[PDB]
């Protein structure tokens, strides 16, 4: 069996009522259920039989549908309830998953303040250079970051973090730390940082040059 | 000829935890007690453990007994081996070898052995934290860069607790090297650049690390 | 609280092998179909296997199918999922997931998970080596030497097989790293030091990155 | 419980030589011992699976005896296949314990080891890592000991060391010890060297170089 979910990302506003709707490929009658998902933590099960609500769960969360369509419906979101869900069907000795949608609380989109560091000279004579480019407070969550090093796109050797949604302002900030050796960082010159991101016309970049 | 075929070893940390495998080929665990043993770098075999037929009785050398857990699967015909929290001398070669004999009685020796899989335990079992600052280039960003400390958590505060609003301390990351690496940057006003003193206070409570770093102007 | 607790995660290579377990505590294990899930790079979950109650079936997602085998061992509570040839997209998350319901039925949501342990599957399935001269200081010694490299072996040769009197390579140590190291090493009449040439022919034979360095004086 | 005393810890002889072990148990047992060869880095092999009671497919030179207590194994004359490791080992019914393996290996004279030492190539130098490697040559019998020194500063826990086994031509062992440092910390100091000492050597040897010169 496979399944989809939509939307993959769902922006409300506190007290609202949404849906997220899971459609499989072939009937699975009502042998569907749904999952809440904290980042870091275990999924912790919400609706079975597609409408049973789990014994403790709140009445605001509800599942229907029957056959190929499904639908989760929360009635009221509070704070708690912006998470992961995932729709998943379940068999007498197996089980399959959709691709799960994101809750979020919705914002005007907002540009990341782009700021690119260099490495320390205490990190440096150590012989590992980490530059670190920060894309500050940004919304929607999704932003690309590019590193060029004279102009050389860079692949393999950076990774990334992303806060979760700020308590205050509702955005989003990413840090991007490219690591490479000391016998491999004096190479080259210019260290840029190129962003796209939904609030930006066009892509952002910072740069330095070595020393 | 019959074979065994280890699984799972490598690379540890002391006070870690892995779990070693054996497979089987041209025959059936189901009749046998299945054996763990080891040779440990001073040469010598040690043996480890060992799970009866019909997975009755369980028994261990008495340096990993309580420590070790022995397993079986008769169907699919694997024996399994946990190894909680590891001491540095649990380093050896890892052999499962079968209690065996053409026809079988209530004591035989060990008639089949597999190649054997490599277990070494790092005697490194916290490592403390190395920081960085990221020194700030209307308003400017800097922050502080730990860096190679095993395993999490990293709290980070600046100033002493002092200065909370703008300030993001990033999730970590797990680099190739095994160990992790975050981020904590803050914003401020541009002007305060000069007459602020902006501190990361930088607490690893598993090495029992603290190091608190000022972060300035080039 | 019903109590689960993963253990064996953390760093493999692609065409390597792990072997995750599960324990518990506050249920018994047996009367409950167990499971093991990912969570995939994109946020998305993933089932990956599935054994009855009994070890009666035992079912896979077709990525890992064939690759991974699921186990149970109920008289010490314990569930084991061993993967052989791991491959980057294997990189996730793993729980031990529970069937389950306040009053269990013949099909079930997973109700008890653990609180999960990651799985990294680096794609450095053949680490080509780093190849180093080992410089002559009546009989002089010189040597090639070689770090940082997966998996053995590396091989070494004295100028493509013209010189084997004297010669010896060494059993290779792995580093804290999780790399081999070794060394060749040869000795010869320090008179020849200025006439011949001396070379090492090298292959890292998994990854087949053939390399060759001169050796002379400094 | 049960300790196997096993003698010696290392047997030398050389080929067409007959050689006997003996295994010596620490409370008794019902002659429930059995005898083992390991070659280096491998899976042992059962060759008796009860005292005296070799094992089908072994070569017929083994043999062994036991007395409840007391327990020997002995080769025929050993072939230059027979030159590894031998281990005894008490089975009882859900454990096992072995005796500190007899080493048996190829005889000759005392020799002293050559000892060499080399700086990091230059090549290495600059990716960032300094490589220091010493050297034992060749020496016999394989028990030698490797101390390093940087600035006259006794060293800890910064060196892998391996043995090679026996060589084809001699039978003598050899050593190599690698000190590993970043260049950071290579650049620190001036000089780096190894003291050995060795059952063949009156007094330690040291070989040392000046970094840069
Ligand atoms: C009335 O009488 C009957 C007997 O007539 C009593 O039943 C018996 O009760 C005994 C005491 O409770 C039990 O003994 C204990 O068993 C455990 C587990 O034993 C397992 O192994 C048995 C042997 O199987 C070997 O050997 C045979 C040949 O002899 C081979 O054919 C076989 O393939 C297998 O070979 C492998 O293992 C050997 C080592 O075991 C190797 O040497 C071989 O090379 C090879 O690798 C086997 O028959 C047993 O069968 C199961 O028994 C379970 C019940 O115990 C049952 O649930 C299951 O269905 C099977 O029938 C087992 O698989 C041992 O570990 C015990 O050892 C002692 O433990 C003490 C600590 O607890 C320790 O102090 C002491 O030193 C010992 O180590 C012990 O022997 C019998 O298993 C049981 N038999 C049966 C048929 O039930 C009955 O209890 C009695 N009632 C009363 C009220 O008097
Ligand atoms: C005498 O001999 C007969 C026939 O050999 C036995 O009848 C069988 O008994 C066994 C055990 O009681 C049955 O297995 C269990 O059946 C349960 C219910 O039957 C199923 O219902 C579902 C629909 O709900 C159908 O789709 C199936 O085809 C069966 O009809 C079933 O719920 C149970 O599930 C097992 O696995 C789950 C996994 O979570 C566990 O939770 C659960 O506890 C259990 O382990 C089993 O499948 C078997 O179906 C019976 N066969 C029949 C119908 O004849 C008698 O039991 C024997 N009696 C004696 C004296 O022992
Ligand atoms: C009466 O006693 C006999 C033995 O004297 C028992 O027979 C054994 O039964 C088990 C369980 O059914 C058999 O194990 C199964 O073997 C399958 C493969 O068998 C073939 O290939 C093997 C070599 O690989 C040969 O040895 C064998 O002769 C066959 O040619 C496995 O694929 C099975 O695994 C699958 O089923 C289990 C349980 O459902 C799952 O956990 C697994 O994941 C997998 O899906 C299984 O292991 C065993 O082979 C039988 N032995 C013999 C000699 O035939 C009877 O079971 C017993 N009667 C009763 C009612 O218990």
């Amino acid at each position: 069996v496979v399944m989809t979910q939509s939307p993959s990302t769902l922006s409300a506003s506190v007290g609202d009522t949404i849906t997220i709707t899971c459609r499989a490929s072939q009937s699975i009658e009502t042998w569907l259920a749904w999952y809440q998902q904290k980042p870091g933590k275990a999924p912790k099960l919400l609706i079975y039989k597609a409408s049973t609500l789990k014994t403790g769960v709140p009445s605001r969360f509800s599942g229907s549908g029957s056959g190929t369509e499904f639908t989760l419906t929360i009635s009221g979101l509070q704070f708690d309830d912006f998470a992961t869900y995932h729709c998943q069907h379940y068999a007498g000795y197996s089980a399959t998953f959709g691709q799960g949608t994101r809750v979020e609380i919705k914002r005007t989109v907002a540009a990341p303040s782009v700021f690119i560091f260099p490495p320390s000279d205490e990190q440096l004579k150590s012989g590992t250079a980490s530059v670190v480019c920060l894309l500050n407070n940004f919304y929607p969550r999704e932003a690309k970051v590019q590193w060029k090093v004279d102009n050389a796109l860079q692949s393999g050797n950076s990774q990334e973090s992303v806060t979760e949604q700020d308590s205050k302002d509702s955005t989003y900030s990413l840090s991007s730390t490219l690591t490479l050796s000391k016998a491999d960082y004096e190479k080259h010159k210019v260290y840029a940082c190129e962003v796209t991101h939904q609030g930006l016309s066009s892509p952002v970049t910072k740069s330095f040059n070595r020393g | 000829e019959v074979q065994l075929v280890e699984s799972g070893g490598g690379l540890v940390k002391a006070g870690g935890s892995l779990i070693l495998s054996c497979g089987v080929s041209n025959f059936r665990i189901s009749a046998h007690t299945m054996n763990w043993v080891r040779r440990v770098p001073g040469g010598g075999l040690e043996w480890v453990a060992s799970i009866s037929t019909s997975s009755t009785y369980r028994d261990y050398a008495d340096a990993v007994k309580g420590r070790f857990t022995v397993s079986r699967d008769d169907l699919e015909d694997f024996v399994y081996l946990q190894m909680h929290k590891m001491r540095v001398e649990d380093t050896a070669i890892y052999y499962c070898a079968r209690k065996g004999s053409d026809r079988l009685s209530d004591n035989d020796p060990f008639d089949a052995w597999g190649p054997g899989t490599v277990v070494t335990v790092s005697p490194a079992s916290t490592k403390g934290p190395s920081v960085f600052p990221l020194a700030p280039s209307g308003t400017a960003a800097l922050g502080c860069l730990v860096k190679d400390y095993f395993p999490e958590p990293v709290t980070v505060s600046w100033n002493s607790g002092a200065l909370t609003s703008g300030v993001h301390t990033f999730p970590a990351v797990l680099q190739s090297s095994g160990l992790y690496s975050l981020s904590s940057v803050v914003t401020v006003p541009s002007s305060s650049l000069g007459t602020q003193t902006y501190i990361c206070n930088v607490n690893h409570k598993p090495s029992n690390t603290k190091v608190d770093k000022k972060v300035e102007p080039k």
